[PDB]
């Protein structure tokens, strides 16, 4: 009551090393790292495989 | 008589259980379908079900 | 101001007078740096002192 708080529950499903994307588990960030949005780029890079097996789904 | 079993499957829960309790040791790669993962947690020894938790982690 | 707790140290082969131009530039550009240093005379406890911290407004020292 004497502030706002807006707390959200998030899961680790995987990790960046640089410029690609690891998959993995019981991976921990230090407390008050910051926290952002995910880039649409950062996104469509995964969920995308090689040109030869790309099936369009939507 | 000389011949022993190192069973091989991916549904536990499929192969009949009068075999797979006969295993004595075990190899658990990772599991993904939880009907399975209750199963290899039942069959295991008891000092292996704290441990055995990271059957879905596992890479 | 909680992970990164430790200030980078820059040391450079110049002259002690080619150092305030520096310093200066630095406050210009509002950045909290320490020298060491006031005017030809090198200090010791002013170069080694951990810069104080206020994690409430994102304040340190230096």
């Amino acid at each position: 009551k004497d502030e706002d708080i807006f707390i959200l529950t998030v899961q680790p499903v995987g990790i960046f090393k640089g410029e690609e994307f690891f998959q993995g588990n019981s991976m921990l960030p230090s407390p008050t790292e910051p926290v952002f949005l995910v880039e649409d780029d950062i996104l469509n890079k995964i969920f995308s495989n090689e040109k030869t097996k790309i099936f369009h789904l939507g | 008589y000389g011949l022993s079993l190192m069973v091989v499957s991916q549904r536990p829960s499929e192969v009949s259980d009068t075999i797979l309790s006969q295993c004595n040791n075990f190899i658990n790669l990772r599991l993904t379908n939880i009907n399975d993962q209750n199963y290899i947690k039942n069959l295991l020894p008891d000092n292996s079900r704290s441990i055995s938790e990271i059957l879905p982690t596992l890479g | 101001i909680k992970l990164h707790t430790e200030t980078p140290c820059f040391i450079l082969k110049t002259d002690v007078n080619n150092l305030s131009e520096y310093h200066k530039r630095f406050v210009s550009r509002n950045i909290q740096i320490i020298t060491g240093y006031i005017g030809d005379t090198f200090y010791f406890k002013e170069f080694n002192k951990e810069p104080k911290r206020i994690i409430k407004d994102n304040w340190v020292e230096f």
